[PDB]
RNA sequence: CGUGGAGGUCAGUGACGAAGCCUAGACCGUAAGGUCGGGUCGAACGGCCUCUAGUGCAGAUCUUGGUGGUAGUAGCAAAU
RNA sequence: GGACCAAGGAGUCUAACGUCUAUGCGAGUGUUUGGGUGUAAAACCCAUACGCGUAGGUUGGGGCCUCGCAAGAGGUGCACAAUCGACCGAUCCUGAUGUCUUCGGAUGGAUUUGAGUAAGAGCAUAGCUGUUGGGACCCUGGUUCCUGCCGAA
RNA sequence: CAACUUUGGGGCCGUUCCUUGUCUAUGUUCCUUGGAACAGGACGUCAUAGAGGGUGAGAAUCCCGUGUGGCGAGGAGUGCGGUUCUUUGUAAAGUGCCUUCGAAGAGUCGAGUUGUUUUGCAGCUCUAAGUGGGUGGUAAAUUCCAUCUAAAGCUAAAUAUUGGCGAGAGACCGAUAGCGAACAAGUACAGUGAUGGAAAGAUGAAAAGAACUUUGAAAAGAGAGUGAAAAAGUACGUGAAAUUGUUGAAAGGGAAGGGCAUUUGAUCAGACAUGGUGUUUUGUGCCCUCUGCUCCUUGUGGGUAGGGGAAUCUCGCAU
């Protein structure tokens, strides 16, 4: 579909310029994943709630891994234990953010979670459940 | 992305007192939004005009009505998101401290103290024209003002005779937190624009959408900006309203490339331009050298005639 | 910052840019050793830079550091350069040492 | 690619000649078109990044204006 | 359909739903009826309301991890899909404990049901476009620049 | 009954409002070009005035204004602010308590019908009550409760305004557009009338609008002259195409056009090119030496003076 991003952000198109060195350069598929991620619409980035990011930390030896959304992380406030993890994402809603700061945690942008895991070890990709 | 910035005196000389940055100046720049925004609020200082209702037949014909009269009620404001107007104007903001993009503009900054440039509160004070001037000339944006001066032409299009005359171009733009008498003294002056720091217009920020323009601060403005944006410290003074935040932590993706550490994770480059192999075909059957890249029995074949060997008689 | 300057100057305005009728960019940018307006070439969009240019007579080899970004006055750093072409070049070496080609 | 207008910019061009017109003058564009020479001319006008539209004509027995042939013909109050 | 030539001359605007894209914020979102402010039809700030939305298993499977020189093996598994479930509402029978003689639904069934629960995604602005209506391209005829790509009945 | 509490009317002068009048900065400094500087360059001054216009071309500084304030003048006037003159006569009013009373919209309400409207209104006929009447919920019901006073009247402001009287603006049109009408446009004209309804802007800075001679009925010329320009002559800025005339060239003889490709003929373009390398001569200077001064970004810096020397070296320059 897209080669390109169809935004005109700038950020958005060095983090582009970004991934797509490392796409080129690397050999693990992560960073691929991450390129077509990037070129995703508005419609095609459903937000993730945080409670369903706690929901995947629920998951078989996941705590020690971290998780990266190419969206926005949103808060929920139907959760009230959230774990001490690792997240990082385009866009952090303040409530989000606020979850994840107050539980311990890290709100990651996607350059430091670049030169934290540049082949992607260790980690998680979820997606917004996209209905409409 | 220096802490701390140094007044400057009315005469023009780096004052001991120096005032930290207000972190508005660490805001993202999205000249896509400044763009976005900056034609919806173009759009809204106009007045509507229209042809005249009833005033042959055809749009074709002399004198006769035209095709689509121009109705008064086609859209002429256009409604924006109020954080996204703040959002532009955060970055308009932020965009004016870098001064490679106020050179990029076009401004004849390259003899002034420092960016962005903060004077005393007592410029406030100041109130007759040829003080102010001289102040700014002891600042070093002499040369600014002597463009705009220059830069007086008279308007190419019919609008020269619709009050629209004389064009010319945009100079420095002083911030106060307080008038005292400041604003009469830079009115005669031309191509300076005065706005307090509560108002900050983005036309009068990123004129043409184009973003930093050249501006001056008072010291109490400076401080005021906190006041006036908020900070991670200070609150915000706007209802609701946060300073953004970044994507991207680091602006320099080239730093993050080259770094230490994704340069260990990286195979190694290629030429940086293709080593271009084969571009034209050699056939063999003649050329014996290809013939000799290929095929190395071919040598001993030539050498024994095997092409012509006589078989045995049996 | 850099690249976020250098993407305002190449996506948008750059006051000094021209355009040719084959479609190459020049900037006016004074300080600009080629005559271009590309991504090494603007003096705006890069911090560490350098450019033979003459006052008057002598000819002043002009450094600019990121150790300077602000006070622009004080931007420009000036080298008399030598008569000598051969020492002159030698003195360019010298003073862009361990700098890029 | 072109047109009117608008914001920014080129401290753009201009009575030592802008715009317009002509050009059995040259050039660049695949083209839409653009650039220059020369002539005429007298007062404004362009390039770039954007905005905006009453924005592109061969026809519609289109509208208006101008000019042909018919034709020195018909014909002599065809208007005088 | 045409004597020629010049100029003018035909899909504009608006309203209501709809997709897509971009942007801001995000379970919230929407300043501009209005008030305050102003260098004054600009910009700036915003009280109260209002609008719209919100209020289990198995099989895989992007990847990721481990091991393996590699090939591959094992593990955890995004989105989404299928299955087997469960529950809610309905569906038609069972009709208890009680029962004001006609009230009652307890329990157990049965199929489908549903943009159902089983951990949100929307609001606003802009742009391009789809349908409808306002004279709505102009008056059967006409309907204004180039190039590239795709291209039927 | 007890107290308290209160007084109205003028004048005048200000103020307020309207209508005006008047005053309130800074170059016409040198040079070039130009018919004309208001253009270009150099040097300036004002500014709470760099809006706009005019002046022979883009005028802050030439003029009018503009901006800031000032001084008037004539009215309107009770809006209030001072003064000043008077106003009481058992005058008028207000609050609490006590006592005694304690009167209101009828051809209306309503009902029927008809028309009209989508329930009112109108007509016709009938036509009331006074702890009354109107209206709405309510019910465990021989209900309760709610809420107003119709059939008399006035009332600013927030509102509409394609008219009037004025202003101020425009991402509007620039003479086939924009009003039909930028002009002696609702005109000329047409129609018996009601009515319909055009076309038509630009000489020049100044008319300086062509003295005078001559042809010529007269129209038009030709000499001449003005003008920066009649390649601006009241047919007049600029002056396209269609179409016309003359001359030149070529072709054709009842010939139509283009496309390719080439000759021939005519014709145009076609260096302000004239240098580099090495060596050598002499001279000069940021070259050498000595003695300084100065700016900070204080270094791998920048500017700059005086005298001496090339006798030797060396760089650049000139030769
Ligand atoms: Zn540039």
């Amino acid at each position: 579909h897209r080669t390109a991003p169809k935004s005109d952000n700038v950020y958005l198109k060095l983090l582009v310029k970004l991934y797509t060195f490392l796409a080129r350069r690397t050999d693990a598929p992560f960073n691929k994943v991450v390129l077509k991620a990037l070129f995703l619409s508005k419609i095609n980035r459903p937000p993730v709630s945080v409670s369903r990011i706690a929901r995947a930390l629920k998951q078989e030896g996941a705590a020690n891994k971290t998780v990266v959304v190419v969206g926005t992380v949103t808060d929920d406030a139907r959760i009230f234990e959230f774990p001490k993890t690792t997240v990082a994402a385009l866009r952090f809603t303040a409530g989000a953010r606020a979850k994840i700061v107050k539980a311990g945690g890290e709100c990651i942008t996607l350059d430091q979670l670049a030169v934290r895991a540049p082949k992607g070890q260790n980690t998680l990709i979820l997606r917004g459940p996209r209905n409409s | 992305s220096r802490p701390q910035v140094t007044v400057h005196s009315l005469t023009g000389e780096a004052t001991a007192n120096a005032l930290p940055l207000p972190a508005v100046f660490s805001a993202p720049i999205r000249p896509d939004i400044v763009h976005t925004v900056f034609t919806s609020v173009n759009k809204n200082k106009r007045q509507a005009y229209a042809v005249s209702e009833k005033a042959a037949f055809g749009n074709m014909c002399r004198g006769g009505r035209m095709f689509a009269p121009t109705k008064t009620w086609r859209k002429w404001n256009v409604k924006v998101n109020h954080n996204e107007k703040r959002y532009a104007t955060a970055s308009a903001i932020a965009a004016t401290a870098v001064a490679s993009l106020v050179l990029a503009r076009g401004h004849r900054v390259e003899k002034i103290p420092e960016i962005p440039l903060v004077v005393s509160t007592d410029l406030e004070s100041i109130q007759k024209t040829k003080e102010a001037v001289a102040a700014l000339k002891a600042v070093g944006a002499h040369s600014d003002l002597l463009k705009v001066l220059k830069s007086k032409k008279l308007r190419a299009g019919k609008g020269k005779y619709r009050n629209r005359r004389w064009t010319q171009r945009r100079g420095p733009l002083v911030v106060y937190a307080e008038d005292n008498g400041i604003v009469k003294a830079l009115r005669n002056v031309p191509g300076v624009e005065t706005a307090n720091v509560a108002s900050l217009n983005l036309l009068q920020l990123a004129p043409g959408a184009h973003l930093g323009r050249f501006v001056i601060w008072t010291e109490a403005a400076f401080t005021k900006l906190d006041q006036v944006w908020g900070s991670e410290t200070v609150a915000s003074s706007k209802v609701g309203y946060t300073l953004p935040s970044h994507i991207i932590s680091t602006s320099d993706v080239t730093r993050i490339i080259n770094s230490s550490e994704i340069q260990s994770a990286i195979r190694p480059a290629g030429q940086a331009t293709q080593k271009r192999t084969h571009v034209l075909k050699k056939n063999p059957l003649k050329n014996k050298q290809v013939l000799l890249r290929l095929n190395p029995y071919a040598k001993v074949f030539a050498a024994e005639k095997l092409g012509s060997k006589k078989a045995e008689k049996t | 910052s850099d690249e976020i300057v250098w993407q305002v100057i190449n996506q948008s305005f750059c006051s000094h840019r021209i355009k040719a009728p084959n479609g190459q960019n020049f900037c006016r940018n004074e300080y600009n050793v080629t005559g271009l307006c590309t991504r090494q070439s603007c003096p705006l969009a890069n911090s560490k830079y350098a450019t033979v240019k003459c006052d008057n007579g002598k000819l002043y080899l002009y450094m600019k550091t990121p150790e300077r970004a602000h006070t622009p006055a004080k931007l420009w750093e000036r080298i008399k350069l030598s008569k000598n072409y051969t020492k002159a070049l030698q003195q360019i070496d010298e003073h862009l040492l361990h700098w890029s080609k």
